[PDB]
RNA sequence: ACGGAAACGCUUUCUAGCUCGCUAUAAUUACCCA
């Protein structure tokens, strides 16, 4: 029979994160690279896709055997969880991620957080000249959390392999705390911390109390 | 007064109506206003403009009560700021926020003073 | 490598032909010259232009003339020799004509491996909406770069787009970045954005080195002055310009 | 590696005070052993009250009675027994010659100006002050930087060019800056025992006089050594800081033969050391280019507190005597008179 | 193969540091310069961009025989611990220099502080008229240490550039504590100590025992 | 009123090359987060079909189930789904039927 | 009581109503109170202004009480700052503080006293 | 007995890479008021 199961996670962010939005022309004196943020309530987010796609480059360093040199390059193991464009099998594989919405807009307002973003002033001195050339770039502020979720289905298709996709999966988010997630973060941003993670079945008949375990 | 036709316009005309150096014959027609006497009253306006996108005007009204003082300082420090915003009236301009509109309105026109004080000298 | 692998699809039409056949002689004299022999010798003109001349213009340049014939031309090709296919061709044709018969083309800009239908159509759609202009237009691409071709072959495809490539060729300090964030200036244009661009080019003014000033205060003066020009038929002109360019440098 | 460190040593001959902007009003000590005891007001108010007594202390603050003693909040405590002295700040051990009056006057100080601290409350001398001391023995001594660092015709002989001395990005050149070659660090932050608040003594020419005044700042004690690192990454840079030795001496011998001539030999220390004037209470002709501000330093003064005719009183001090320093008799140091040694690393 | 390791410090300050935030809205009587400091805590950080930006041009007049003129010009020891933007296999630069954050808050308040930045004031002595002109710059007190998270990549393009770039990157450390992280540096500001430098491994497998020997040279 | 200037935002994106590493930007325009959308689907009950409704109102209420819990619309793997029904009323409109019995089984 | 929308303005008709010097007609309309013994004032609050920001008010309310005191004494050494903490309502408004933003309201209100006496002088 | 019946504009894709909030700057001057 068809299964999905939801993950549940808070990612808690450390050395606060930052994930573009827009590159259009700003105001004079403004933010020069603005965090991507709701339309609705103009908090921060964090989009699945970056999610999908910084997992992705960090789990192709992991689970590939020849150097990708594409993403439809990918690895058998990897093609079944993020999908491919040229398998006939493996387009639209097993994994929905979704967004995360600030969800302690509470816990931060509680202590005296005034807004859910800083503004880090920023410049680049030169190697000649030692010219100073500043930016104000926004980003995401340090004690977030963010509600996190994957829909992996279960389409009979793999029948043992579903157990061989959570060592994968809880190897990304491991392997997305000590790498960065977003932005410039060789300059140390991004840096989150996946908490409370949870496995339910939210549709289907599929048993994850041997899955708990494994997610710790 | 400021409306959302002609606030460019009154910071276009109000930079030439600011008298520059007419002595002092080294890059003559320089401004006795500087950049840096500038770029901090922007300063405000700036980080103001960047907080309407998101909070409400009824949270800003800290900020917005602290531009009539800064303003009225940086003027009474310097000759140059006060023959800035007596020329384009910004204190009068001030007068007149009441609500998002009308705050990013005088955000802009403040940018737009700073443009042309580039764009000229 | 230069150039966006695209190819362009052209739709012509010889503007008001009919009125310019039944009539056509009759304004001259007191209808001493709307004879017999002067529509069939326009016949003869007109038949031997779109089915002798056309494959003439079309003689070095990458594309294929689907029909041409009475007054239609339909030709699919690579863009740069559809653009320059119909520049030569009105610019023949007015000759030819003395520059009365006004002709009204539309290019569209289309990918790689995509229907002949869902292309064919998009094109004389923007030849309809270079039909209603006022009479005589190209339609670049799309239907609001909907330019008179003595508004266009003069000032975008040889003044400006000639202006733009000599200062951009002649340096390295400028890249696409910077046409970038002209493009996005032309294109939401606000009163607002005189100021910023007015800003953003007294900035980058005295960012570039003393030996390149004078050629890029002589690119920005000229770049601000017809971005604040009020007549509204000189920056629609840049923005097709600098998409042209971009067009001509992509990797 | 051009980081060429090396190791200033200063000892200080004459009281040094630096900084902290902020100072102790008349009712903010308490002299009741030979010390001065300088608490938080702040845990002094909440404290007090618990006495029931707030009013009367806000009617001792505006207090305006005579014989001093009895307003430098001494006598609110001893009068209603308050006696606890429990409260924040510090104690700092008497000069023994701040009252000058031997009828009792005793606490009866008036002012200090407070010494620059760390947040841990220990005092120590900023790098930031000691390099302003270092510059100016560069700008003096150096005849290139000092023909045009004048007014050049703008307003009322206004201020310096700023741009003698090559200085800043400078767009499109090479990076000279050569002050940024120079890196003062802050020095070990020593202890509260040197600190002794010497009063403030202006010693005049044409008058000869010493009138005091109520000025008491929080001073360093003389002889105290107090250690420097300074770092020069130009060899341009480094030849300075070498020849600082050089320069300390010709700076003195210019700005006695400038100043200290017409003032009287007795009150004038010697050197026996590099001579540096160290900041707050030196005078003006230390912290000036000294030969450059004839005409236009005293043209800042059309008050009631004027300089006099030209090259302003001296500013003396009382700190006890040590080694001897002083050369003469009734303790009258210089304020600021320091000296240093240095050595590469 | 793939690893991922890190190298643990303390940044313990000595004359502690200025490093320059943002807000207009200050004051007309009080901090002008603020610190940067952590948006929720108010604990002064180390942002990893004034770690990198220093240890990046320190290094620069190091390693790069050919004086740089601009950033990726670097000498390709520089430019694969840091990363280019136009090299073409230099893109990312495999260390991620997290920002770091004042670890020993209680034992700065087992020392008698009353607030976390100290305030400090510095008038600039017009030297002709005698003039002053007072800023009031905010700086982190001087015995705080920071956590200093540094994060390394080892994929499989280090076929013996692995401890060739620890020869590097305690060399950049090293000249750290003879620099000054940003500040003034020329009035104090800025020296550092490294101290318990301890690399491990938090991803695959690398052994750490050739590697915990250079860090206490 | 809940204060925006459009109904579609437009998110920016970019794809990144596995060996060059460089970027490579888009411009994707959504529509913005909790719009909320008419929806009606007409259940024919016809004369063949009657002792087999309850097995087709199973299906179709089962069918909305999964849209809650799969993405519905395009690119949906990288969030830009997750939509939530709600309000999800069976009235009957043009026909002699009582639904008193399935408005219960939907809510 | 002093609030957001009206604090600057409560301050401008304040510096206004100072008594100037009726006599020394060299330079007229001057104060009695000088730019000195003002800023001594604020210095008073700016300290606290920013240790608001990072400290709870609950642990830092003492320093609030005695800078009552500190008002009272500044006033009572001078008639021309004992009529400054009368004109504009200072003892009156330090009672009424009760939190941080009614601190950061008064600390910002003697910013814009010192802002009016700069600006007019 | 509807140019109609059946049909997801869908799959893949990190807004990313690089970049010191930096540069200069003694909390100092004047010596007096009742
Ligand atoms: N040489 C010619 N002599 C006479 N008629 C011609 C000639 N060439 C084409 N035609 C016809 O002239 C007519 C013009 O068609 P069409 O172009 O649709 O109308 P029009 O006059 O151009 N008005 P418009 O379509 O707005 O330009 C067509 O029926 C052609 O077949
Ligand atoms: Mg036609
Ligand atoms: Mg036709």
């Amino acid at each position: 029979t068809f299964a999905k199961i939801k993950f549940s996670a808070q990612i808690r962010l450390e050395t606060g994160l930052h994930i573009g939005g827009s590159d259009a022309f700003a105001a004079i004196g403004a933010i020069n690279s603005p965090v991507i943020k709701d339309p609705i309530t103009n908090l921060p987010i964090i989009p699945g896709s970056s999610l999908k796609g910084k997992m992705r480059t960090l789990l192709a360093k992991v689970y590939n055997e020849k150097v990708a040199e594409k993403p439809s390059d990918d690895s058998d193991i990897l093609s079944r969880l993020f999908g491919n464009s040229k398998d006939k099998r493996f387009k639209m594989g097993r994994l929905i991620f979704r967004d995360a919405f600030l969800s302690n807009a509470d816990e931060l307002d509680s202590l005296g957080v005034r807004s859910y973003t800083e503004v880090k002033f920023e410049n680049t001195i030169d190697r000649i000249t030692a010219e100073a050339n500043p930016r104000q770039i926004e980003r995401a502020i340090r004690n977030s959390t963010f509600d996190f979720e994957l829909i992996y289905e279960i389409t009979d298709e793999n029948e043992n392999q579903v157990e061989e996709d959570f060592k994968v999966i809880r190897d990304g988010l491991k392997l997305l705390e000590l790498d960065y997630l977003g932005g410039s973060g060789s300059r140390g941003y991004g840096k989150v911390a996946f908490e409370n993670l949870k496995a339910t079945t939210v549709f289907g008949n599929y048993d994850v109390k041997t899955l708990n375990e494994l997610l710790t | 007064i400021l409306t959302d036709e002609n606030y460019v316009d009154i910071a276009e005309k109000a930079i030439l109506k600011l008298e520059r150096n007419t002595r002092n014959r080294k890059n003559p027609d320089a401004f006795f206003l500087t950049t840096s006497k500038l770029r901090n009253l922007l300063s405000l306006t700036s980080t103001l403009f960047d907080e309407s996108k998101v909070k409400e005007y009824d949270a800003l009204l800290d900020r917005i009560a602290y531009l009539r003082v800064q303003f009225v300082y940086q003027a009474g420090r310097e000759i140059a700021v006060k023959d800035l915003i007596e020329k384009a009236q910004i204190l009068e301009a001030l007068k007149e926020i009441k609500d998002r509109e009308t705050l990013q309105r005088f955000c802009r026109y403040m940018e737009a003073l700073v443009a042309y004080f580039k764009f000229y000298g | 490598g230069l150039g966006i692998k695209r190819l362009a699809v052209v739709r012509l039409d010889v503007d008001d032909l009919g009125a310019a056949f039944m009539a056509g002689f009759s304004q001259q004299g007191n209808g001493q010259y709307s004879t017999l022999s002067r529509s069939a010798t326009f016949s003869r003109s007109m038949s031997l232009f779109f089915k002798v001349y056309i494959n003439q213009f079309a003689s070095d340049k990458k594309l294929s003339i689907i029909y041409a014939g009475g007054d239609d031309v339909f030709a699919i090709g690579s863009w740069q020799d559809i653009i320059a296919f119909t520049v030569e061709l009105r610019e023949n044709f007015i000759k030819w004509t003395n520059g009365k018969l006004t002709l009204s083309a539309g290019i569209g800009l289309f990918a790689d491996k995509t229907p002949i239908s869902l292309m064919a159509h998009q094109t004389g759609e923007l030849e309809e909406a270079a039909k209603g202009n006022e009479k005589d237009s190209i339609s670049l691409f799309s239907s609001d770069y909907t330019f008179k071709f003595d508004r266009f072959i003069t000032n975008v495809y040889d003044d400006k787009l000639e202006q733009i490539r000599y200062f951009f060729n002649h340096q390295d300090e400028r890249g696409k970045n910077f046409i970038y964030k002209l493009i996005e200036l032309l294109r939401n244009h606000d009163r607002m954005n005189m100021a910023r661009l007015a800003y953003y080019l007294t900035r980058l003014e005295e960012l570039t080195r003393e030996t390149d000033r004078d050629k890029f205060k002589t690119f920005k003066n000229l770049f601000y002055s017809w971005y604040t020009n009020k007549n509204d038929k000189d920056r629609k002109e840049a923005e097709l310009a600098l998409l042209l360019y971009i067009y001509e440098i992509r990797k | 590696n051009d980081y060429r460190t090396f190791k200033l040593s200063l000892l200080t001959l004459a009281p040094i005070h630096i900084g902290n902007g902020e100072k102790y009003t008349s009712r903010e000590f308490i002299y009741e052993n030979k010390k001065f005891y300088f608490p938080d007001m702040g845990k002094f108010y909440n404290k007090m009250v618990e006495k029931r007594l707030a009013e009367k202390f806000e009617a001792f603050l505006i207090q305006t009675r005579p014989n001093a003693r009895n307003n430098r909040l001494i006598s609110f405590l001893n009068d209603n027994r308050i006696a606890e002295r429990s409260f924040g700040g510090y104690s700092i051990s008497e000069t023994g010659l701040e009252s000058d009056k031997n009828p009792n006057s005793a606490g009866a100080i008036n002012e200090v100006n407070k010494f620059i601290r760390d947040a841990f409350g220990n005092p120590y001398i900023p790098g930031s002050s000691l390099k302003g001391a270092i510059r100016t023995i560069l700008m003096n001594t150096t005849p290139k930087w000092n023909n045009e660092n004048a007014v050049n015709d703008f307003g009322r002989f206004p201020k310096e060019n700023k741009n003698l001395i090559p200085w800043g990005p400078k767009k499109g050149k090479e990076y000279d800056d050569l002050f940024n070659a120079i890196r003062v660090s802050d020095s070990k932050p020593f202890d509260n025992k040197s600190l002794i608040l010497v009063q403030k003594w202006d010693y005049s020419a044409k008058t000869n006089k010493a009138k005091p005044l109520p000025l008491y700042r929080e001073s360093i004690s003389p002889l105290t050594k107090i250690e420097f690192e300074i770092t020069t990454t130009t060899d341009e840079a480094g030849r300075l800081i070498e020849e600082l030795g050089k320069r300390a001496q010709a700076f003195y011998k210019d700005y006695k033969a400038f100043f200290l001539s017409e003032f009287p030999d007795d009150k004038i220390q010697a050197n026996l050391q590099y001579p540096i004037y160290l900041g707050a209470g030196s005078g003006a002709w230390t912290k000036t280019l000294f030969k450059q501000a004839d005409g236009i330093l005293q043209r800042r003064y059309s008050r009631m507190k004027t300089k006099m005719v030209k090259k302003g009183v001296l500013k003396l001090t009382k700190a006890p005597l040590k080694t001897s320093l002083v050369k003469n008799h009734e303790s009258f140091y210089e304020m600021g008179k320091a000296n240093f040694m240095i050595k590469e690393i």
